[PDB]
């Protein structure tokens, strides 16, 4: 309500356009010795501190979830994207590409990412099942799909006649508050009789559901040429920020869509198995933009996700992917999206491969 | 003294504190039967505490039934609506130049939105605050202050 | 209208995806010809996102 | 194996940035099967 300057927190400012190229003005340059983070390329130990994990559930303290379309990852300071080599003769032929940041996730796997849960939502990593008090809620996994067909499931450990979980898939502009397809941009199941819901509409086109169902979920979109037809770029947005005591990443989401107007990705499908066992087809129409897995809770109700190797009926296809492929694929892709920033920003020039892959 | 201690005692006191009458400002209005101090608790802003994302869906419901919305935004996630069920607090009048002024406390893990006293009032005062209403495109005020607006908006 | 965009926008707006899922896969799979290993996977999949 | 961004710095990054070089500098009609010949070709030197 001032005018196009400083940011609305004194406690750190990025770069304006005014000032454009302004790295975040966070901590120091002179940094302590410390010891905890004094890591060495001899010793083996995963930087990325995992909090206590405590069998009842929990949640984190002092981590500000996503709002008004704007998303929220954990940072590591990576002082050099490494090209040390030896020196040259030609003092101006390699570039450094000082990044100075990365996208690393605190996960020893691809778990339900808790950047992305409403502050009423509890976790228990335990069995990394999700809880609530009050009304419904939404969490969310650290993967998210873009492409080909894939699988995962959920595991229900406790459905009170008052509990209700929901559970499917969600497109981002999902309202994590939201019971998982209040919006049209998720299409869940009810657990208490299977019960397709999407635009808060339900639909009994499903088979019924139990209260000790391990429940698979296999869903296919199309490749990003037909979710596309055009350019997939993903020029990525990276602020620095220094939250209460740690440092973090901020990245802009996409906008609330106004779209209302059927285009179904070519061939995209959505299947439901009870145990291994057809449910049968849930949506085939799917609109475009990328989707991950989603959980909703009703007032205390306790479920899970879960990825393929320990699985318990998978499917034998030889082209669906678990949770922890496109998982890995994902943070490699984001890897390769730090690094591509960091590259248009401190040296000229780009280039790309054949563009069919 | 401690938030629950204070507000149990205004949750005590409230009912023979302020009283509601026909106002000068606009039809009936919460004035003050006994001398309020500056800072301490005036009245709670009691009533159905909510989600945000039920608002809506609740404002067209009485937008539905032409009864008029009592909700007080206590945070980004959660509403006090007094319009079905609520106390005394529905009847404070705003002024540009109040003696009151709302916060939201924490006690026991749940918010309660409180008028406490800008200033030391006095027995028969009409009790008035900020509402801090968002500029629109016109409500007149008729607060009596000098420093007045002359829209709420 | 390709080539008068500045360089980041052409660069971006032609080729970064492929580069994308191209260099994931290329450290996914570890190969030993990695230039090669990408020559081949782009002489093969040349067409089908153009 | 080193890790994906330190194996890639290793084994494919440098070819890669003169690569970019060029493309930024000449702008072909097609940069399709310019890069195919390019990593093709220049491989040799980054082997
Ligand atoms: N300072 C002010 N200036 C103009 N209108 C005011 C006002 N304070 C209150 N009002 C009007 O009074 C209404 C209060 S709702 C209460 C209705 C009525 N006063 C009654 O006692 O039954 C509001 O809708 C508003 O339009
Ligand atoms: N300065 C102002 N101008 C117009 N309306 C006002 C006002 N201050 C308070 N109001 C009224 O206060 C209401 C919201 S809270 C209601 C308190 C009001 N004293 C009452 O007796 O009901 C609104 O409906 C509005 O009509
Ligand atoms: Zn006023
Ligand atoms: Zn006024």
């Amino acid at each position: 309500k001032q005018s196009s300057a400083v940011s609305t927190s004194g406690n750190l400012n990025g770069g304006i356009a005014a000032g454009s190229s302004g790295k975040g003005r966070g901590a120091k340059r002179k940094q302590q010795d410390g010891g905890t983070t004094g890591t060495t390329k001899k010793a083996r130990s995963d930087p990325l501190f995992s909090a206590q994990r405590l069998p009842p559930h929990g949640y984190p303290l002092e981590h500000p979830f996503n709002k008004d379309g704007y998303r929220y990852i954990l940072a590591e300071p990576d002082p050099h994207a490494p090209d040390p080599e030896k020196l040259e003769l030609d003092c101006w032929a390699g570039k450094p590409i000082p990044g100075d940041l990365y996208r690393a996730c605190l996960y020893e796997r691809v778990l339900l990412a808790l950047h992305d849960r409403a502050p009423q939502l509890k976790i228990s990593d335990d069995r990394l099942t999700v809880v609530g008090e009050k009304g419904y809620s939404m969490v969310r996994a650290s993967h998210g799909v873009r492409k080909g067909a894939w699988y995962f499931e959920i595991t229900v450990d406790e459905m009170p006649p008052d509990t209700a979980a929901r559970l499917g898939w969600s497109q981002p502009l999902g309202n994590l508050q939201a019971p998982l397809g209040y919006d049209k941009f998720s299409y869940s199941w009810r657990s208490k009789k299977g019960t397709k819901f999407h635009q808060s509409i339900g639909k009994h086109y499903s088979s019924g559901y139990g209260q000790g169902d391990v429940l698979g979920f296999y869903i296919n979109l199309p490749e990003d040429t037909e979710t596309a037809k055009s350019l997939p770029d993903t020029y990525k947005d990276k602020a620095l920020i220094k939250f209460k005591s740690y440092l973090y990443f901020e990245e802009k989401d996409f906008v609330d869509k106004a779209e209302k107007s059927l285009k179904q990705t070519p061939h995209s499908e959505i299947i439901f198995y009870k145990n291994g066992v057809n449910q049968g087809v849930a949506y085939k129409d799917i609109f475009e933009g990328v989707y991950f897995p989603a959980i909703s809770l009703y007032k205390s109700c306790t479920v899970s996700i879960n990825f393929g190797p320990c699985f318990k009926y998978p499917p034998k296809d030889l082209t669906y992917r678990p949770m922890s492929d496109m998982g890995w694929g994902a943070v490699v892709e984001h890897t390769l999206a730090d690094v591509l920033y960091h590259v248009e920003t401190e040296v000229d020039g780009r280039r790309s491969p054949p563009w069919e892959p | 003294l401690p938030m629950p201690m204070r507000f149990r005692h205004l949750k005590k006191t409230s009912k023979e504190a302020v009283g509601v009458y026909r106002s000068p400002i606009h039809g009936r209005g919460l004035f003050c039967k006994r001398n309020i101090d500056a800072g301490e608790m005036v009245i709670e802003y009691a009533g159905i505490v909510i989600r945000s994302i039920l608002t809506d869906k609740r404002e067209k419901y009485y937008d539905s039934k032409g009864i008029g919305c009592y909700m007080f935004r206590i945070d980004d996630s959660e509403v006090v609506d007094a319009t079905m069920h609520g106390n005394a607090a529905r009847f404070i009048n705003h002024s540009c130049e109040p003696n009151c002024y709302s916060r939201v406390i924490n006690i026991d893990g749940q918010k309660h939105i409180v008028i406490f006293a800008m200033r030391k009032i006095y027995r028969g005062e009409e009790l008035t605050y900020d509402y801090k209403f968002p500029i629109e495109d016109k409500l007149p005020c008729n607060c009596g202050a000098k420093k007045c607006r002359k829209f709420l908006n | 209208d390709l080539q008068s965009l500045p360089t980041r926008a052409y660069l971006d707006q032609t080729v970064v995806p492929i580069l994308l899922q191209g260099l994931a896969v290329l450290a996914k799979e570890r190969p030993p010809n990695p230039i090669e290993f990408l020559a081949s996977y782009l002489l093969k999949n040349k067409a089908q996102f153009e």
